[PDB]
RNA sequence: CGUAGACGGUGAGAGCCCGGUACGUGAAAACCCGACGUCUGUCUUGAUGGUGUUCCCGAGUAGCAGCGGGCCCGUGGAAUCUGCUGUGAAUCUGCCGGGACCACCCGGUAAGCCUGAAUACUUCCCAGUGACCGAUAGCGGAUUAGUACCGUGAGGGAAUGGUGAAAAGUACCCCGGGAGGGGAGUGAAAGAGUACCUGAAACCGUGCGCUUACAAUCCGUCAGAGCCCUCGACGUGUCGUGGGGUGAUGGCGUGCCUUUUGAAGAAUGAGCCUGCGAGUCAGGGACAUGUCGCGAGGUUAACCCGGGUGGGGUAGCCGCAGCGAAAGCGAGUCUGAAUAGGGCGUAUCCACACAAGAGUGUGUGGUGUAGUGGUGUGUUCUGGACCCGAAGCGGAGUGA
RNA sequence: CUGUGGGUAGGGGUGAAAGGCCAAUCAAACUCCGUGAUAGCUGGUUCUCCCCGAAAUGCAUUUAGGUGCAGCGUCGCAUG
RNA sequence: AAGUCCAAGAGUGCGGCAGUGAGACGGCGGGGGAUAAGCUCCGUGCGUCGAGAGGGAAACAGCCCAGAUCGCCGGCUAAG
RNA sequence: GGCAGCCAACGUGUUGGCUGGGUAGGGGAGCGUCCUGCAUCCGGUGAAGCCGCCGAGUGAUCGAGUGGUGGAGGGUGUGG
């Protein structure tokens, strides 16, 4: 009611008029004033300590050990040569789910290029991994190097 | 997220109108007509449930007292005396013989005056 | 075999948010304000009490200054110094910041509430007698700077 | 908007260690001629302040 | 097929149809930021380290007296800054700062001048995003929009989107002066014909079934005959663990919400419908209640690096010892002349000894202490804070 | 008396004086702004079920139609 | 000292939550009033209504009998 | 005959004893709408909205139950 434009005005006098009581044109019970608790920009971060994400994520990934969907992959696809056709054909053999998760060290491009397009499979930097995308797809796939990386990190 | 109201309200409010079918004027139509009327429909149908029990119990004494009179007896002489005969024979089954068999009835009294005793104002 | 779909909250963890004024059924009419009053219609003032002098009001002040001045230091306890280091030996700042029974920056002070038993050599600022002969009964030393 | 405590209740009331709020005892400002030293005796020192205004009191410190 | 499965339309859910998307390319001319060759300007009359002794470095200023402002500081014991008015200093053994005040020592040089980098803001332009609205919502304005209209004023301030796939928007005939209509045709549909998707309720009828013109009524409910329709077994209508619509006739029967001790009240509000309309929101804010991890440890903000919620970040925060105003002491502390008792605490208990049994206190040996953080809920604080509502107070403008 | 043309602006004007008039409004005009002025006052507060279940008392109040405390209520914990 | 002791959902302390602080009637003991009010002010381990459905006194909160989980075209009763 | 709360015994939820009127008010458990996540599914062989019939739940209601209009989007589940 006191951001909408004009009406700062008594719309007619108290007594003598007969209609009821108001205050102004722009009062929420009018049509086209204002709404009575209007929301606001605003944000829901919420933060969570990082033993409750580490331990979230841990309980995740020993589910999906237990539940066997974790692989082991020493490189995608060709050097040098980008082709998501050699990928899909990689992927039908390795697995027949619908969704697939692999982790690719960050400088391989040219394999997280070619499976870029495909929708069903997603590709997540070892530095990246978060308890969303390995709860959403089906099957996980480890990368030689970006499994050492993490193995290494969670030892340190 | 803004939720405009639709059918919220139709819902409840056509189930109002549908159960207040069958009255007249604005009642059957108009929903803030109908729903305090509706109330006081359930609230006297609450209330008569109850009045039911006691209504249907006294007509059926009435007949049979009527029954009763017509055998040539009074209703708490007759009451009396079944009692003292012992038959656990209720005032459905009593209203249903007088509207049925007056031979029912005559074999009734007749076993109520025999159990009857021979004074009515001893002491006992 | 868990997916997004096998999700699910603690049991009471969710409690229901109440909605209050939102039908006679449960909440209605009065939103849990009862009937009319100033409680109904805004608030009270936590410090007003009828109009009489509140409790922080009819009391005198606490007397004495505060000595901003104050110099602030940390007790450590012989026993717990006793249970850290059943070898014993040289202990320090560094050692009981490695420790964690102190925060690092802080200004170290001891007592000797517990006991000693065996041979420590305590490196500290402020002593004070019962640790003094604590540490000497003890066969250790302890200096202060 | 920091909640604010009251700075009056605050120049008048200490928290000891269990929770418990003590206050120092009224009536000693002036007017000591005719009150017995008995009187003042069993008025000095400080007390707990009673259950009752307890939750009052609790919520003017810490606002 | 795919290094392109974003998005719209085409007669219905289209990456294989197009607009197009990954990816490459491309500017004759112009504009803003980034290098590379005449020319211009300065000083190498100058520069670096070495032993004693005779007007300048910012003035009506610092400061002072009164009178007022702004730093938490509201003349309080009041430092520091500034201003109006009067007075008014030194040039270094000079000053003012070091929170009314100064002896010895301790740190900086006032009245002169400017200076990028971190920050705030978005009328405008571009590219995107949305557990934001979908025509009483969302900007007042999806349409003649600050238009119509009101007020000579400053000004106030509206309502009004959808045919269809495309206008293929109904040739022609007939009734009618036209408006309006019926066929014939268009179209999938004209129960889509421009007053045009879906078309409810209040609203106004028609036709059908039943009831009612001896009838005293918050209008309904509980019984309840008759009439009409329907479903099965049995014949022409009769029952059957029957439904439906009406209901003649008897019992009972004083609408709803407020505010009240008290309402059918002849106390208040509602002519009706369709929508709109009320405990919401932010903080390392605080308390208590469930839930999760670690544990004598629990943890981060701001901020840095990833088209991504991730990793780093020990500055702080809350309990781990309290007592006292305090110096200070410390499982004790304060009061006190005092083991002489008290107040507060030593998590709480069990067992062993001593006292009175003035109710419990006093010393030993054991199990040995639980808070912090986010999540959601109730309350509380400051915000307009459940919603609508006053005569009135101040500033700026418009009009005799 | 009248046409024309101008000037006097809100705590101000003007006022053969009535608290008259200043654009149908005047014991302080009108429009915008602070402004969602402020309300111990009145009204309203929308889905359902299950359990328990009050007071109209005392104290004090620039207080009596409000408020805070105590009793009366509910939920949990503890001695049972 | 006993009795309900498969619970009155009894007591006391603490913690979280708001309501109330406008009562009325009747029976008792009273004041004022004129032993007048349906009056006022008290007391009541008084009851009722408030915050209560049913029957009875024609209607009628407060009097009399009696505590509505739901249903039955079942029986026994209280006041009357 | 049925639902519901408390309690005792035993068990991997039956039996047995009581209670269930309630305004302000407290506590507990739920229905429905819009918008997102995902496993997936329905729908021009007719979705949503619109208007009925029959059923079922102790309630807000539900029916992946069907009839007439409509011609383009929605739903189960667990979450937020
Ligand atoms: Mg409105
Ligand atoms: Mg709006
Ligand atoms: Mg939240
Ligand atoms: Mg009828
Ligand atoms: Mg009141
Ligand atoms: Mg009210
Ligand atoms: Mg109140
Ligand atoms: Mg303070
Ligand atoms: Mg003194
Ligand atoms: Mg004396
Ligand atoms: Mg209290
Ligand atoms: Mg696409
Ligand atoms: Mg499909
Ligand atoms: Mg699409
Ligand atoms: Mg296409
Ligand atoms: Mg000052
Ligand atoms: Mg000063
Ligand atoms: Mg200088
Ligand atoms: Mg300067
Ligand atoms: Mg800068
Ligand atoms: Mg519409
Ligand atoms: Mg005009
Ligand atoms: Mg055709
Ligand atoms: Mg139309
Ligand atoms: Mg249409
Ligand atoms: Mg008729
Ligand atoms: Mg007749
Ligand atoms: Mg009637
Ligand atoms: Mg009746
Ligand atoms: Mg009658
Ligand atoms: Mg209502
Ligand atoms: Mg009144
Ligand atoms: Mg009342
Ligand atoms: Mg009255
Ligand atoms: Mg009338
Ligand atoms: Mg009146
Ligand atoms: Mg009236
Ligand atoms: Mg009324
Ligand atoms: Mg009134
Ligand atoms: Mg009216
Ligand atoms: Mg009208
Ligand atoms: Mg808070
Ligand atoms: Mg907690
Ligand atoms: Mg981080
Ligand atoms: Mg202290
Ligand atoms: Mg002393
Ligand atoms: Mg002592
Ligand atoms: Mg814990
Ligand atoms: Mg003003
Ligand atoms: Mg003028
Ligand atoms: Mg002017
Ligand atoms: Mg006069
Ligand atoms: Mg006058
Ligand atoms: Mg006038
Ligand atoms: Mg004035
Ligand atoms: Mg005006
Ligand atoms: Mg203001
Ligand atoms: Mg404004
Ligand atoms: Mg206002
Ligand atoms: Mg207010
Ligand atoms: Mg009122
Ligand atoms: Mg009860
Ligand atoms: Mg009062
Ligand atoms: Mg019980
Ligand atoms: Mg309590
Ligand atoms: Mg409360
Ligand atoms: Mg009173
Ligand atoms: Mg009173
Ligand atoms: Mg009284
Ligand atoms: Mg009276
Ligand atoms: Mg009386
Ligand atoms: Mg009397
Ligand atoms: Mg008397
Ligand atoms: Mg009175
Ligand atoms: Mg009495
Ligand atoms: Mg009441
Ligand atoms: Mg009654
Ligand atoms: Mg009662
Ligand atoms: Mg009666
Ligand atoms: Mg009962
Ligand atoms: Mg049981
Ligand atoms: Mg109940
Ligand atoms: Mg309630
Ligand atoms: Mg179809
Ligand atoms: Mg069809
Ligand atoms: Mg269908
Ligand atoms: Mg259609
Ligand atoms: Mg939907
Ligand atoms: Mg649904
Ligand atoms: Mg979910
Ligand atoms: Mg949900």
């Amino acid at each position: 009611r006191g951001e909408v434009s004009g009406g700062g005005k008594k719309p007619y006098r108290q007594k003598g008029t007969g209609r009821a009581r108001q205050g102004s044109t722009r009062a929420p019970q009018f049509t086209g004033g204002g709404t009575v608790h209007g929301p606001k920009p605003r944000d829901y971060s919420q933060r969570t300590p990082k033993k409750m994400i580490a331990a979230a994520l841990r309980g995740a990934l020993s589910d999906r050990a237990r539940n066997d969907r974790i692989h082991a992959v020493t490189e995608l696809v060709e050097g040098q040569t980008p082709s998501t056709k050699s990928a899909k054909t990689f992927l039908g053999t390795l697995t027949e789910n619908k969704k697939v998760l692999v982790v690719i060290g960050r400088t391989d491009e040219v394999g997280a290029k070619s499976v870029r397009n495909l929708p069903g499979v997603h590709v997540i930097s070892p530095d990246q991994l978060n308890t969303y995308d390995v709860l959403n797809a089906d099957d996980v796939v480890f990368s030689v190097e970006a499994l050492n990386a993490y193995i290494s990190a969670n030892s340190k | 997220a803004r939720v405009k109201r639709a059918l919220n309200a139709q819902k409840k409010r056509r189930t109002v109108l549908k159960a207040s079918k069958g009255y007249r004027g604005q009642r059957s139509r108009l929903y803030r007509k109908a729903k305090e009327q509706q109330l006081h429909s359930l609230t006297y149908a609450y209330r008569d449930r109850r009045a039911r029990k006691g209504e249907f119990r006294k007509l059926w004494i009435s007949r049979i007292n009527a029954a009763a009179r017509a055998n040539d007896i009074t209703y708490n002489r007759l009451i009396q005396g079944l009692k003292a005969a012992g038959v656990e024979v209720d005032r459905k089954n009593l209203a249903e013989l007088a509207v049925s068999d007056p031979a029912a009835f005559t074999a009734l009294v007749d076993v109520a005056r025999a159990a009857l005793p021979e004074d009515v104002n001893a002491p006992s | 075999v868990i997916k997004l779909h096998d999700l699910k909250p603690a049991p009471g963890e969710k409690k229901a948010k109440t909605r209050v004024g939102r039908g006679e059924g449960s909440k209605g009419k009065t939103a849990g304000r009862g009937t009319k009053g100033t409680k109904a219609r805004k608030n009270v003032p936590v410090m007003f009490e009828g109009g009489q002098m509140p409790i922080h009001m009819r009391l005198p002040k606490l007397k004495g200054f505060k000595n901003r001045f104050r110099t602030e230091y940390q007790v450590v306890n012989v026993g717990d110094i006793n249970k850290a280091f059943p070898q014993g030996g040289t202990v320090g700042v560094d050692e009981l910041v490695a420790k964690g029974l102190v925060r690092k920056n802080s200004l170290v002070k001891v007592l000797g509430d517990g006991k000693l038993t065996v041979k420590v050599d305590v490196t500290a600022n402020k002593f004070s007698g019962s640790a003094r002969e604590a540490i000497t009964a003890a066969g250790g030393s302890a200096t202060e700077l | 908007p920091k909640a604010k405590t009251h700075s009056g209740a605050s120049k008048r009331f200490r928290r000891t260690g269990t929770g418990k709020i003590v206050r120092q005892k009224a009536n000693r400002r002036h007017l000591l001629e005719h009150k017995p030293t008995k009187r003042t005796r069993r008025l000095d020192g400080r007390t707990t302040v009673s259950a009752a205004d307890n939750s009052r009191i609790n919520k003017l410190l810490n606002g």
